[PDB]
């Protein structure tokens, strides 16, 4: 029953709203929603980046990510920031 | 355990393996601020399980500044940290339990509705309490008052179903 409080837009792109963007792109708030729903060890993620390499949906099919960089500056305002 | 002493050795352990003549600090290789919490918060929560040197060093000061400096990181990560904590106090060890104790009493002070949030948790990790219940009797009395203090209304008597011995006047 843990869930943020308040939500903001992101204003410029960084590492955590690549991350950000990948997990709501598989229709999850954050790292926390997505293991909340789903029974979870670790999140797979790239070596080199540390970001996000693979998540699976609500109806359980699996979205993957690419190694580098995917959020388009264009992008990154429709990121959302949760509080807490 | 074993997770926390094969983390230790890794590169992408945060904390520099050295120690500094003036005193006892730990330096950071990373800033704290950055550290995914989801990732190294519960890694280091394994190292409660630790009673040798120095593993056990690094364990308890690198929980206690990532719990100090974590503010709004540490409440998302929560869930994960309960299995760490249930398996380091289920080993009744004294020692052991008192760490976690202390490290418990940082957790629910260490951001807002922490404290709140643990009270579903009291099942898991109170039960082992009740052996040692009366130094250790002492600690924990202080532990579960912490608890009930910034537990919100509910954490009275879930602390009472779990510990029917316990009472308090806060
Ligand atoms: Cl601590």
């Amino acid at each position: 029953d843990v869930k943020p409080k308040s939500v903001s837009h992101a204003k410029k792109w960084s590492e955590e709203i690549e991350n950000l963007y990948r997990f709501q792109q598989a229709g999850y708030r954050d790292e926390t929603e997505y293991r909340q729903v789903k029974q979870v060890s670790m999140v797979d993620r790239w070596p080199e980046t540390g970001y996000v390499k693979k998540l699976q949906r609500r109806d359980n099919t699996f979205y993957y990510y690419n190694k580098q960089r995917e959020c388009d500056d264009k992008e990154v305002h429709k990121v959302k920031i949760y509080a807490y | 355990s074993t997770a926390f002493r094969k983390f230790y050795e890794r590169g992408d352990f945060p904390i520099a393996l050295e120690h500094d003549s003036k005193g006892n600090k730990i330096a950071w290789k990373v800033e704290i601020e950055k550290l995914d919490y989801h990732h190294y918060l519960p890694l280091f929560f394994d190292g409660l399980c630790e009673m040798t040197f120095p593993y056990e060093f690094f364990a308890r000061q690198g929980i206690h500044d990532m719990l100090e400096h974590g503010g709004n990181k540490i409440l998302p990560v929560l869930p994960q940290l309960i299995i760490p904590i249930k398996n380091a106090l289920n080993l009744r060890n004294r020692q052991v339990i008192c760490v976690t104790l202390k490290v418990l009493q940082h957790l629910v002070v260490s951001a807002e509705m922490v404290g709140k949030a643990l009270v579903p948790y009291y099942r898991q990790i109170l039960p082992v309490l009740n052996i040692f219940k009366n130094n250790i009797g002492d600690l924990i009395q202080e532990t579960l008052e912490a608890f009930e203090r910034y537990g919100g209304e509910n954490a009275f008597i879930n602390i009472k179903y779990v510990v029917p011995t316990y009472e308090s006047c806060l």
